[PDB]
């Protein structure tokens, strides 16, 4: 699919993902949720080749949920991100690689810190205060470089995120039909229904 | 580089009557601009009152027919000599063809016979196994020449009744076996004239409740 | 997938009233180089079948070994190996046809064109073709390569349809075949003057003729041909 | 296409089939492949139909002007030379494969021409997709000192071989005889061994069978007086 | 090919054309592009004629086996995912499919899944698939409401296919209508475009561009 | 990509007893997209009729070119051009673009005004003349038209009977072609009257 | 094609086969590859039939015009005209020509002109696809100042072998003798030269 | 450029043309007028390859204006359309062809009839009640086939045009930044400033 | 490469040049292309050096194992083992091998195995790039039942010409004589064979 963004503030991680699905000439859907809950305090957004994206996301989801049941314990965002990276790093030298890029936003309940991990289809992992995949960064990183503050509140983060989406809606050629925004914090995962 | 496919030309035609069914095909076999044979049978009695032809690349055609005939034999063994119905035969052929989806039999298959209500039946296939029951179907080289003629003269397409001027269609009255054979002969005579891969001879197989009869007619040899 | 290296050209054949005739030259070409001059390309199987092969010679020698092995295998535990349960032309052909089509299906073909000529148990004439693609067909006259283009037109003037077979004698049939071989020598750049011929008759059996030559050739008219248009000397 | 040329006692004969094809379809069943370059110089053409026609007309036109300029009946070698130099210049792209024959004050002549501009001399020649079937017949039955009747027979038999055995050839046999000291006789449809049989059924429709929307008279006449 | 399916008050409408082409040659005008998977499930066909036929009749065998094993009607979600997971295994091999899996269950209600040979699986209210999908979308989007009567919904589907049959060269022949309720689908006839076009033009006042 | 099948269309012509008929479909498209249902492909210059299939821009260009030439012909000759003569003019004009040709399939039809003899003729895209006694076909459904004509046609058909035959030949051939249809026109041509009929057909 | 020209005591002799091929089909089995550009200046042609005919025709024209102005041209001059055409149009031509001629002053001379358009004056020359198979034989058997009968035998035996091994060569062996006595044509048929 | 539409009603011709200009990744402008006035009662909209479009339009504009001055007379829409077609038909066999598609909307003052001509870069001309270039027709023609009646008013035409633009804004992937609408009638050419 | 094997009255002789080339560079000017697969069964190698070495090594192994079980193998048997490797691996091999051997029962025999993997039993055989230039010479000069000295001269003269004309051939002429008397190696240097 197209645009996926992420920003880590003081006490939470915010992921924004486009709603459009386009097969060639037509926009088949304008309300698609490009994300899966891996665990109560870990959310993964994704974008890449059709089919592979959902297949990969649900596969990761199933594996983490299996771990949760087996150990009766939630893996740290760092641990989940490492697992995901390894799966993609394994995939890149396969017969047919997963063509999927992801952002992993989690809240570590042990350290009481929000964490954002950017991983591409090659298995390239980086921890970041803010991140993006595809052409999204090209428009948004300059704004984030200027405004981002780490002590930012969640509300200040959403405002900075609106400024990013406005720039994208001005300068990007493709109509991505707006974004679904989700927040990850100490209380879990919730969706901002008005954006 | 080795090309595992070839084109042996030829043309075939199946028509379904009220209580009968015919499956015709020319007897000419070719490669490029040469004739291999003027009489090489292309339509086959496969048993259980079912006639079959697989037109296109002859080596794949012969392979397919051979495997279907074999399927009829094993159907009898495995199910207490039960008669293989035309609809069942058609579905079995789909799986034979689709089994080689990624290295296809390079043929246009048509089978004919009677359904379980005794009425005439014709089924048509593409190379990778899709199928559909039809009243009328031409296959192979001159299929584009023959089909339109059969839309007009079998299904009375674009025909209306005099005096009404386009208001009332020509009614779809049934055609006798003698009437169908006339249309088959003319279809091939016409196809021979304008298509270089059609000629030499016409072989028709007729299917009724009484069994499978054969008729042969000469075609132009140029 | 390969390419043919050492190759054999046309095989020609036809039916007649009491049997079948088949012929092929003795050349093994290496591209444009006429490398090997003593290659037998007709291979008899028993006293009722002759297999003519064109195309790649290494593959021909492989097929030759398969047929030799087929005879050995048929004789095993077979008291009627030289009688009722002898190898028929139809048996030998169907076997080859199976192999050819299987090999093309694995994308590794035997790069040949084959004609099986013979007479069956009931006296019936057998003549059928098969090639690297597994394509098969039968006809009163059959020929491979250049023979298909030049021999068939001549042989079809003798036997044009099925009803012309009883009316065609062995003398008339052989005469037509020998002439066709002459024509191929005039016009095929990968042919030779030396050839082999085989007759299979229902009465007189298998006659295998070796070291035949194209004769009665017209070349004298060449002396009068000068230049390419305007030249007089 | 099957086209042949055969020399005989007192002249030369050329023949051709009448089939034209676009891929595997027959465009024309009774096509005319024998072309007149001048009254007693004719040629048969294989290959690209528009090219054989066009290159024949052009040289035939220039031959006519040349004949008028010189006050002499045209020669086959002149037609041959003008055809080859034209085709050579176009480097094979003009797809004309010709058998050029004729009688002139020098005598009777028979030549072939290929698209790249190479020429050949012979007593018997054949061109086209059916040239192998025809050349088989010619190589089997040709002799020196053929009569007029024997040469016509041999030429037509060589075309028939193409008609029956080559899918690129068919229908009828056209012939053109060019004897010394005589008018050239052009025998159109010399043989007709491919008449279509009567159809089983008449497909004449009842009047009113087709649905019509509008009718109107078309004005083909000029602007009228008064 | 033009195939559509949309959710509404009265369940689901499914409408398809009948044309099959090999290049510019019209191979068939009488193709059944709706597959009756069972009395409750329908599948639409677009792309490769054989791929769609084979694997959608195969799907029906998997659905029958599910309800034999689980003593319960298979969900539209589960049925659609069986097909999408299958074609995903073949991804890259060259299967050519664009399909809607349509059904009506107690737990889900009327449900449509777009399933595709690249592995895409999408739930939605309206879908149009095929070469003439853009034409059908025009009529649907402007006239669609949740509060349509079964009669009006059926006509809108019929009309949307007609629109695409007219303009798209690779769509036409005839229109097959299906209406899916919770007690099963209901066939609503074969409609020849040759007769339907003139009937609609006259009665609706549309297609004033064309002369009749 | 293939210029001769971007726009689509067909033309057919036939002879009868003291008459000729020429017909064409009305479709113009951009590959799969249908654009126009009023794109007539038959034109006339005096009593000589010319149908042209193929690339639409060249259809228009050639019509304008032959109108140009036939108008000059008439001024200099002081008479209308005849079918036989026009056929040669079409051939000459096409062949002059031998190595940069117009992507078209022209068809000529008409009755010679002096002899009264019916006349039809066809061409390839570069000038070769096909002068058939019976019928001529052209366009994307030429294979289909060959099959219809070869079975339906008989010689010496009366004008009103010939209309039925040629119409059924066109209609049924067009219905088996994706890039043809969207309406049809038939011209019946006698020595001194010409009737034009639009046919009711399926609009898909 | 198998062609050769050989100088000897009394002059020079040209030799050639008569086969023209389109792939494996023999388009002409009685071809004349020995062509005349002047009374006693001939050439052997190999490569494209069209190209070598077109070239030979142009040369004959040039030498005819040369003769009208300056009298009989030398064999060297004829070779230079061939070279000028072959060299300057090397990109568009496929022609391997051997030029042979008889002067009274210079006697028998042979010039070979391969694909590139270079000129090489030699005692004898061989060319064409079939020449490859007789380099060994010709090198071992050639002598300078042979007699007419010896040279005919040398060419007859050489081309016989070239024909035997090369599929692109065959038919009759044509020869043209160039001496002070005049111009003699010789032909040798398969029955004769195959048994050698 | 992208989307250009046209519709001929009772007494006028209405042309609608997108405002976006995109060079690759960015939308450089969102207020571009893809049209030129050829004469007081003839308007031409255009879309095709960058540079060629404006170069061709202005070239045609210059030629028609030259004719107007020379003869002190306005050419009919039919005459102008034929001139334009010939220029494109000439262009298609050039060294480097004009890669431009056009719509010509005019009002013929002699016949008192509006006229719409669609011409593509090959020089393919058709007179139509409504027309489009590119992928625009794929979405819009079904709506126009249904609603168009030949006797509509200018206001009814604009409403039918809004329904077309709404469909495009729903189903097209690219954001074409709205359209500039212009009306051609007996009084000349005017721009609808609110759409 | 210029290689040949020739049967004669007392047995068979193998002959070869000594040049190995990488393009136009002579990687080895003193190569030994006559290799031993059994006591009196040798072969000449042409084509890929790696392929023909690998093949010859495998054959020597097979015949060594054959000998241990069934005694001395025939030359025909050795040729069949070469064929089996060359035919079955025709897609991956570039090897033109001549097999030559001496039995007491069968005396001197020569089998040639070209690229395809076919087998041809012949009185004498020639192969390698340089063989093309001596088909004419060898056909004219070969006789059956020659003496040792005559056969040495025939091979020496033949390979001399092949070396002269083929750039891929050169260096010394190696020979190996196979008779009832035993195995003899012969070498002939440029100064000797160039003046022939
Ligand atoms: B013959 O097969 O050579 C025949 C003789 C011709 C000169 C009347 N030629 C053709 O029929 C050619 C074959 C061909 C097809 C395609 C490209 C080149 C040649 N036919 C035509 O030139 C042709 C095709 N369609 C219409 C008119 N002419
Ligand atoms: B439709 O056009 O997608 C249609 C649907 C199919 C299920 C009947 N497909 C076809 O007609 C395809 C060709 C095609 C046209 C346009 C878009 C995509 C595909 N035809 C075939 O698959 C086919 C196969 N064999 C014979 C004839 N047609
Ligand atoms: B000879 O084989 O080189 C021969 C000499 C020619 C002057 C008559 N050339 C040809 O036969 C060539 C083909 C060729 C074969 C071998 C090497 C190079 C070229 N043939 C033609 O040019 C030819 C073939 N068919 C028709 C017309 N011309
Ligand atoms: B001979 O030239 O064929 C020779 C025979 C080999 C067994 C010693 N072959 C080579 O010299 C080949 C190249 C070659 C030349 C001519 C024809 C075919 C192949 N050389 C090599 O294989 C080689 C070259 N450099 C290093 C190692 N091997
Ligand atoms: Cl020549
Ligand atoms: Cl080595
Ligand atoms: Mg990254
Ligand atoms: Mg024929
Ligand atoms: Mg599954
Ligand atoms: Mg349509
Ligand atoms: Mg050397």
């Amino acid at each position: 699919m197209d645009i996926i963004l992420g920003i880590r503030v003081q006490d939470s991680v915010i992921l924004a993902s486009s709603k459009a699905v386009t097969r060639g000439i037509s926009v088949l859907k304008d309300s698609d949720d490009k994300t899966r809950q891996l665990s109560p305090h870990t959310l993964m957004s994704f974008a890449g080749e059709a089919g592979d994206t959902v297949q990969f996301a649900e596969y990761i989801q199933a594996n983490i949920q299996l771990y949760s049941i087996r150990e009766d314990y939630e893996l740290s965002p760092q641990a989940v991100s490492s697992f995901v990276r390894q799966e993609l790093a394994k995939s890149i030298r396969s017969r047919r690689p997963y063509q999927v890029n992801v952002l992993i936003g989690g809240y570590d309940k042990k350290k009481n810190k929000p964490e954002l991990y950017q991983i591409d289809y090659l298995g390239t992992k980086v921890e970041l205060p803010y991140g993006a995949h595809g052409y999204s960064g090209f428009y948004t990183f300059s704004l984030l470089d200027h405004h981002y503050r780490p002590d930012m509140t969640t509300e200040e983060g959403l405002d900075l995120l609106k400024l990013c989406v406005q720039e994208l809606e001005k300068r990007m050629p493709m109509d991505f039909k707006g974004v679904i925004v989700k927040i990850v914090d100490k209380d879990g995962i919730r969706q901002v229904d008005d954006f | 580089q080795f090309n595992p496919y070839g084109d042996n030309g030829g043309t075939i035609l199946g028509i379904a009557g009220e209580d009968f069914a015919v499956l015709a095909g020319d007897t000419r076999n070719i490669t490029d601009y040469s004739i291999n044979s003027r009489y090489e049978p292309k339509v086959f009695d496969c048993g259980d009152n079912i006639v079959m032809s697989a037109n296109g690349f002859a080596a794949d055609g012969d392979a397919l027919v051979k495997r279907f005939k074999n399927s009829v034999k094993w159907y009898h063994f495995d199910h207490n000599d039960k008669k293989l119905s035309i609809n069942s035969a058609a579905r079995n052929i789909q799986h034979l063809l689709y089994g080689k989806r990624f290295f296809p039999y390079y043929v246009h298959t048509i089978i004919a016979g009677l359904d379980e209500d005794g009425k005439g039946a014709v089924y048509s296939f593409d190379p990778v196994g899709s199928y559909e029951r039809e009243q009328c179907r031409a296959g192979g080289a001159a299929a584009s020449l023959i089909m339109p003629f059969l839309d007009n003269q079998v299904n009375f397409k674009n025909q209306y009744e005099p005096g009404t001027n386009g208001k009332v269609k020509k009614p779809l009255k049934y055609l006798s076996v003698e009437e169908v054979i006339k249309l088959v002969r003319d279809s091939f005579t016409s196809a021979t004239e304008r298509h270089i891969q059609v000629g030499d001879g016409l072989e028709i197989l007729i299917v009724t409740k009484d069994g499978v009869r054969k008729e042969f007619y000469e075609l132009k040899r140029d | 997938t390969q390419q043919p290296i050492v190759t054999g050209t046309s095989v020609i054949s036809m039916k007649y009233d009491n049997g079948v005739i088949i012929a092929a030259d003795n050349l093994g070409s290496y591209g444009s180089l006429l490398r090997f001059n003593g290659v037998e390309r007709l291979i008899p199987v028993g006293d009722n079948t002759v297999v003519g092969i064109s195309g790649d010679i290494s593959d021909m020698q492989h097929i030759e070994r398969l047929l030799k092995d087929l005879v050995t295998e048929n004789a095993y535990d077979n008291p009627l190996a030289d009688a009722e349960e002898a190898l028929e032309p139809s048996y030998i052909f169907e076997y080859l046809a199976t192999v050819m089509y299987q090999r093309r299906s694995k994308m590794n073909p035997l790069w040949n064109a084959i004609i099986v000529a013979g007479v069956q148990s009931n006296g019936d004439q057998f003549l059928r073709y098969v090639n690297l693609l597994g394509v098969t067909y039968s006809s009163p006259t059959l020929a491979t390569g250049f023979g298909a283009h030049m021999a068939n037109p001549l042989l079809r003037k003798v036997v044009d349809r099925e009803s012309d077979i009883p009316k065609t004698t062995v003398q008339v049939a052989e005469e037509a075949i020998v002439n066709a071989m002459r024509v191929l020598y005039y016009r095929d750049a990968r042919s030779s003057r030396n050839f082999s011929l085989a007759i299979i008759d229902k009465n007189t059996g298998l006659t295998f003729k070796k070291n035949l030559q194209v004769e009665n050739m017209k070349w004298d008219f060449a002396k009068d041909i000068k230049g390419y248009g305007t030249q007089k000397i | 296409t099957t086209i042949v040329g055969v020399k005989f006692n007192n002249g030369v004969v050329i023949a051709a089939d009448t089939r034209s094809t676009q891929g595997p379809i027959v465009a024309d069943k009774n096509c005319a492949k024998l072309h007149r370059i001048s009254p007693k110089i004719w040629c048969a053409g294989a290959g690209t139909a528009a090219d054989t026609e066009a290159v024949t007309q052009l040289i035939g036109s220039n031959i006519e002007l040349h004949s008028l300029y010189t006050s002499r009946e045209p020669r086959v070698v002149s037609a041959l030379q003008m055809l080859k130099q034209h085709l050579f210049k176009y480097q094979g792209h003009i797809g004309a494969y010709l058998i050029v024959a004729g009688v002139d004050p020098t005598g009777s002549h028979l030549f072939s021409i290929h698209a790249h501009g190479s020429t050949d001399v012979g007593y018997y020649l054949s061109l086209g997709s059916g040239s192998l079937a025809a050349m088989a017949v010619l190589e089997s039955h040709w002799k020196q000192d053929l009569t007029k009747e024997e040469a016509i027979k041999l030429a037509s038999d060589a075309i028939q071989a193409g008609i029956w055995n080559d899918l690129g050839s068919g229908s009828n046999v056209d012939v053109c005889v060019m004897e010394i000291g005589k008018d050239a006789e052009y025998l159109r449809n010399y043989l007709t061994p491919n008449v279509r049989e009567e159809k089983q059924k008449s497909y004449k429709f009842p009047r009113g069978t087709t649905a019509v929307l509008k009718e109107s008279i078309v004005n083909i006449c000029d602007i009228q007086e008064e | 090919t033009t195939t559509l399916a949309f959710r509404f008050q009265g369940g689901i409408i499914v409408a398809v054309d009948s044309r099959a082409t090999a290049g510019n040659w019209v191979a068939s005008q009488t193709v059944k592009k709706v597959i009756e998977i069972n009395p409750f499930l329908l599948g639409t066909m677009a792309g490769g004629v054989a791929d769609c036929q084979f694997w959608e009749t195969w799907l029906g065998s998997q659905c029958r086996l599910h309800e034999l094993r689980e003593k319960e009607r298979i969900s539209v979600a589960a049925a659609s995912k069986i097909l999408s997971n299958l074609v995903y295994q073949y991804k890259g091999a060259g299967l050519s499919m664009g399909t809607m899996i349509c059904g009506y269950t107690r737990k889900e209600g009327p449900t449509i899944y777009y399933v595709d040979s690249d592995g895409t699986r999408l739930k939605g209210d309206i879908f149009c698939v095929g070469s003439g999908q853009t034409f059908a979308y025009g009529v649907l989007d402007s006239n669609y409401k949740w509060d349509l009567s079964v009669e009006d919904a059926l006509y809108l589907g019929k009309r949307s296919i007609l629109a695409a049959a007219h303009r798209d060269a690779y769509s036409g022949g005839s229109v097959n209508l299906y209406h899916v309720t919770e007690d099963g689908w209901i066939y609503h006839g074969n409609h020849d475009v040759g007769e339907l076009f003139w009937k609609v033009k006259e009665e609706e006042g549309s297609f004033n561009n064309v002369i009749g | 990509s293939d210029p001769s099948s971007i726009n689509g269309g067909i033309v057919v012509a036939m002879t009868g007893k003291d008459c000729v008929a020429i017909a064409c479909d009305l479709r113009l498209g951009s590959q799969s997209l249908g654009v126009s249902n009023k794109f007539e492909k038959i034109f006339h210059y005096g009593h000589v009729f010319l149908g042209i299939t193929g690339l639409a821009t060249d259809v228009t260009t050639l019509n304008e070119m032959f109108r140009y030439k036939t108008n000059l012909y008439k001024l200099k000759e002081e008479r209308a051009i005849e079918p036989e003569t026009f056929t040669q003019l079409v051939s000459s004009s096409l062949y002059e673009r031998r190595f940069g040709p117009y992507f078209v399939g022209p068809v000529v039809a008409g009755i010679n005004s002096k002899s009264g003899k019916p006349f039809i003729a066809g061409f390839d895209l570069i000038g070769c003349i096909d002068e058939a006694k019976d019928f001529i076909v052209s366009g994307t459904a030429s294979d289909q038209l060959f099959g219809m004509c070869e079975s339906l046609y008989e010689p010496n058909l009366e004008p009103e009977d010939l209309f039925e035959t040629i119409s059924q030949a066109l209609l049924n051939a067009a219905d088996r072609d994706a890039l043809s249809g969207w309406g049809a026109v038939v011209y019946i041509i006698k020595k001194d009257e010409v009737v034009k009929r639009y046919l009711k057909m399926r609009q898909d | 094609t198998s062609i050769m020209a050989v100088t000897f005591k009394d002059g020079v002799i040209l030799g050639a086969d008569s086969r023209t091929t389109t792939g494996a089909y023999i388009a002409n089995r009685v071809t004349d590859k020995l062509t005349r550009v002047h009374d006693k200046i001939w050439c052997c042609r190999s490569g494209s039939a069209a190209d070598t005919q077109a070239i030979a025709d142009i040369v004959q024209y040039h030498l005819e015009l040369y003769t009208s102005q300056y009298g009989t041209p030398s064999t060297e001059t004829a070779a230079s005209v061939f070279k000028e055409l072959c060299y300057e149009n090397k990109d568009n031509l496929t022609a391997g020509i051997i030029v042979a001629g008889y002067d009274d002053k210079n006697k028998g001379e042979v010039y070979t002109i391969p694909l590139g358009g270079s000129v090489h004056k030699l005692p004898y020359a061989i060319a064409g696809s079939g020449s490859t198979f007789i380099y060994g034989y010709c090198d071992k058997n050639f002598r300078e100042n042979m007699s007419k009968e010896e040279t005919v035998d040398f060419i007859k035996h050489s081309l016989s072998q070239a024909i035997k091994w090369d599929g692109s060569s065959g038919g009759v062996i044509r020869m043209v003798v160039l001496t002070a006595a005049g111009v003699e044509r010789l032909i040798f048929y398969p029955d004769e030269y195959e048994q050698l």
